[PDB]
């Protein structure tokens, strides 16, 4: 049981030789004030006299304070020892992966404008800025530039919309002569090199990485990025030979590196600098630069709907020396081109790394051809399909040609949950409901903290605890959870049914009330026709049956509503949890069943031969309540913390006491 | 067409219509001692892709 | 003189043990060789002889009549270490070689050098006639590798050229050693933010 | 006052190999006197739920 | 070869197409195709022939 051993394994989790700890004061003194004793030039010395004691005591002073120096290096020297930060990135950029600065809030409008002057095509010239105030938040919009030229037909009736896609930041452009002799700095903060583009004298140079990096440009045009440990980013390009060497495609040979520069070349940059992170969720926009004849008649929120959405994206802290440090080294193991899942994992880290908190990287074994991918957009939970188009067609420069990405954010288990927190009025000056702000912070900081990162068993005590941490001035904390899942089609189960990963009770199982349309007729005095009834149902759990297996009940039924079949019949069961109904109709059908123990959920609506379409909603939440303490994850299903989108899932009751 | 050449692949009980062969069970095979699970998560991890 | 221009940095031992306490510490974690290139570009380094063994700082005195500038040197110089980047005297160089060959062997001939100037490694004549040289490893009778009169280097007299190499130092001008230390500074306050 | 929450704490902090933890309380006061109670009678300053 | 247009389909995988101009004549002769296939056949990803 457990694991017997033969001298297994190696050397702790990591390497640490351990010559190099710096070990205490006193017993660096206690070794080394042996190491003079046992000196050959004398034995006679004693050392405990304090005379002699001082004097080496100091030794060991200097020796310590010279240690640290020598030690930190090491950890320092060494990449996942390295303890700087700026130190990570420079192994890491010299890995061959760099982490980047705060990512400028991105997103896409589509905009119906009307030119006054009725020309065919109207470009909007790249660099157009747009306001959007952040969520919630009118006392200052976060401007955001026009990201790219983009150019729109006239439809008839002469008006038509444009579309074109917006980054945070105002457009910052720079030349620069280049010059044999000298750093090219930019000291910008808030830049970002994801955005960073240039312009040699003419035509646009890539830094080879992350940028394009496989077209016909012959690696000719090129350039690199470094990060000054002051905190601002220098500019370098490949110096002669800068192709990858000699003769190449021209047959005239000779060398070129470019960039004499005597005056040739003048380097002209264009860069956008963000105040991101802090603009995610911008939703109302304003068309805040005007150009020659354009009138916006109306900018309409994100075309090609999620639904659910927010505005921009982005920003980032830029910073997290965890997600970085072994990072790279995936990238040091990989090459730039992307082949390993988790090579597709770290890869796509790199870019919309500020996008993505978790992304996961698997095949699904029915589909060849397609790289299947969860991630998380860390503003939420759902990539808008843009960013999903996005990043996948960027993704897809680095893949085997007959791969495909495929990017589906996965099933979430939702813990909803009501929250009981005493304290004491006395106790706190402070503004009781800020405190719920507080608290309502340090929830998802335990799921920061741990829940996304493995997506392993979830502890909600554990995460109690936090929340328990909060104003300390929080007499007692309770909460209780309700596992939730979503559904696509209330109509038929997925084929593999849906499972919990975690035992639930039994007639626990419970789903949401949603309406049903009835073909049965309803008239009132001044209403008229009326249409038919409607009246709304819910998905029950019959109780346990013995093999822990139970019968999914319909919600209540009306009489007449359902057609009799001598197959299907009212449940009529004695044990099935009920809703209270106006109607008091109490025709409940099984549509399906599921059992307890696999925790796995069948039904098919087609069962009862009711229509698809008499119901008006194609999705409905998923209430459970897992009998267990804690919540197992297994596989794309992963519970998660998102209140702000979902506030229905996840409530809190403040109970004041004196 | 009815194929003229031949050459073999050897089976236990050979060619029959095997069974049930999956996608077009082409997808690619792989053959060692070892058990997997021993070697399963790490090629994936390297190269298998 | 540099570490003491920045702040000093705090720092934690995290990833030695996962609980370390914090330290301050003056900054060697600045590269300075950056910092020493940009403000260094401005004018010229200029070759220089040195008249001894002195020491780096102790020779940095009479050039710049200031000790505290020792690095200036150290890093136009440039060298790995400088304990053993810089010239050093006879005796303790043959030291040096007598430590570093000791445990392998005393005394022990490193490799013969032609008239021309050319190192031979690992050679030995079979001594019949001492002009021609069957290297070793071979027991001779074959293969002479080269015939004719060549030196063997000495240990101790290989320490010495080694060492001799070191004299020569491209260094930057007195006069504009003020002038350029100033700028460098600016530089790092553009490098500190 | 007790904290069923507060205590928690401790019991996490035990190993660090405990994934989570959890408990169901029940005060327990137990009496002296059965065939009377204490004609005052007892309280336990903290409400009950029924039965 | 005067120049070789590298494609894929994604409804076929295993396989890589590559276009190829001999500009000896309008359509590449055999000799070639089985020639460099041959020569290329070196470097092939296991799951991936490319044709």
């Amino acid at each position: 049981a457990n694991t017997p051993v033969n001298y297994q394994l190696t050397r702790t989790a990591n390497a640490i030789p351990e010559i190099f700890v710096g070990g205490t004061f006193a017993e660096i003194k206690q070794n080394l004030i042996e190491w003079l004793n046992g000196q050959n030039e004398f034995l006679d010395y004693d050392f405990e006299g304090s005379r002699l004691n001082v004097l080496c005591d100091l030794l060991a002073y200097n020796t310590l304070y010279i240690q640290q120096f020598g030690n930190a290096a090491v950890y320092e020297s060494f990449m996942r020892t390295a303890n700087l930060r700026s130190s990570v990135v420079q192994a890491a950029q010299d890995n061959g992966y760099l982490p980047t600065s705060k990512s400028a809030a991105q997103t896409e409008i589509m905009l119906t404008c009307t030119d006054a002057l009725n020309r065919n095509y109207i470009t909007i010239p790249r660099g157009t800025r747009f306001l959007a105030y952040a969520k919630d938040t009118s006392v200052n919009p976060y401007n955001f530039v026009s990201r790219e030229d983009v150019i729109a037909i006239r439809d008839k009736n002469n008006q038509y919309f444009p579309r074109l896609k917006l980054a945070q930041g105002r457009i910052v452009r720079t030349e620069i002569i280049y010059d044999k002799l000298t750093p090219i700095i930019i000291y910008d903060k808030n830049i970002d090199r994801n955005q960073v583009k240039l312009y040699v004298d003419g035509a646009e140079w890539i830094n080879w990485t992350r940028k394009s990096m496989v077209h016909a440009g012959s690696t000719s045009t090129i350039y690199y990025m470094r990060e000054t440990i002051d905190g601002n980013t220098e500019f370098y390009f490949g110096e002669g030979e800068i192709s990858v060497n000699a003769s190449e495609g021209a047959l005239t040979a000779n060398y070129i590196g470019g960039l004499k520069p005597t005056q040739n070349s003048t380097i002209v940059i264009e860069y956008i600098s963000t105040n991101g992170a802090d603009a995610n969720g911008a939703v109302g926009f304003s068309y805040a630069d005007t150009l020659t004849n354009i009138t916006v008649i109306n900018i309409n929120e994100n075309p090609n709907d999620d639904p659910d959405f927010v505005g921009a994206d982005g920003g980032g802290d830029p910073e997290d020396i965890e997600r970085i440090r072994e990072l790279g080294t995936i990238k040091r193991e990989t090459q730039q081109r992307c082949v390993t899942a988790t090579d597709y994992d770290t890869f796509v880290s790199e870019r919309f790394g500020s996008i993505i908190q978790a992304v996961q990287t698997f095949t699904d074994s029915t589909k060849p051809g397609y790289a299947f991918i969860a991630a998380k957009p860390k503003s939420g939970l759902y990539l808008t399909t843009v960013q999903r188009e996005d990043i996948k067609n960027y993704l897809k420069d680095y893949n085997l040609a007959p791969i495909t990405p495929s990017i589906i954010s996965p099933n979430y288990l939702f813990i909803k949950t009501n929250l009981k927190v005493t304290y004491a009025l006395n106790k706190l000056q402070e503004s009781e409901q800020w405190l719920e702000g507080q608290i309502i912070d340090k929830i998802d900081r335990y799921y920061t903290e741990d829940v996304e990162i493995f997506n392993s068993s979830f502890a909600k005590s554990k995460m109690l605890t936090y929340v328990d941490d909060a104003d300390h001035s929080v007499i007692g904390s309770s909460a209780t959870i309700q596992m939730v899942r979503e559904v696509q089609n209330f109509y038929k189960t997925p084929e593999a049914g849906i499972k919990y990963n975690n035992q639930i009770k039994d007639r626990s199982m419970e789903s949401n009330t949603f309406s049903f349309n009835s073909g049965r007729k309803v008239v009132n005095p001044d209403t008229g026709l009326e249409e038919d009834v409607l009246y709304d149902v819910r998905i029950v759990s019959t109780d346990r049956d013995s093999k822990g297996i139970g019968k999914v009940i319909i919600g209540p039924f009306a009489s007449g509503d359902v057609t009799e079949n001598e197959n299907i019949q009212p449940y009529t069961g004695n044990d099935f949890n009920k809703l209270a109904n106006s109607d008091g109709r109490d025709k409940y059908y099984v549509i399906g069943e599921i059992n307890y123990p696999a925790d796995v959920i069948y039904w098919n609506i087609a069962k009862i031969n009711l229509t698809s379409e008499k119901f008006e909603v194609q999705t409905i939440e998923l209430y459970s309540d897992p009998t267990d303490d804690v919540i197992f994850t297994r596989d794309g299903s992963l519970i998660v913390f998102e209140n702000d989108l979902r506030p229905q899932y996840l409530t809190i009751d403040l109970e004041p006491i004196s | 067409e009815i194929i003229r050449g031949v050459k073999g692949k050897d089976l236990l009980q050979n060619n029959i219509d095997y069974i049930n062969r999956s996608r077009s069970y082409y997808v690619m095979k792989i053959k060692s001692n070892l058990p997997s699970s021993r070697w399963k998560s790490d090629v994936i991890r390297f190269v298998h892709p | 003189m540099l570490f003491t221009f920045f702040d000093p940095i705090e720092y934690a031992a995290k990833t030695v043990n996962k609980n370390a306490p914090t330290i301050p510490m003056t900054d060697i974690f600045r590269n300075y060789k950056d910092y020493f290139k940009r403000a260094l570009a401005g004018y010229r380094l200029r070759t220089y002889y040195i008249k001894g063994s002195p020491r780096p700082e102790e020779l940095a005195n009479a050039i710049y009549g200031n000790p505290q500038l020792y690095w200036v040197l150290l890093m136009c110089n440039d060298n790995y270490d400088p304990y053993y980047g810089w010239i050093t005297s006879q005796e303790a160089a043959y030291q040096a070689s007598i430590q570093k060959y000791k445990n392998v062997g005393g005394d022990q001939i490193v490799y013969h050098v032609n008239e021309n100037g050319e190192k031979f490694y690992n050679l030995i004549s079979y001594d019949d006639n001492p002009y021609v040289w069957y290297d070793k490893g071979d027991k001779a009778r074959k293969y002479p590798q080269y015939e004719g009169a060549l030196a063997a280097v000495d240990t101790y007299e290989a320490a010495v050229l080694e060492n001799e190499k070191l004299r020569q130092i491209k260094i930057i001008a007195k006069s504009d050693i003020n002038s350029f230390m100033n700028d460098l500074i600016r530089i790092m306050e553009k490098s500190y933010g």
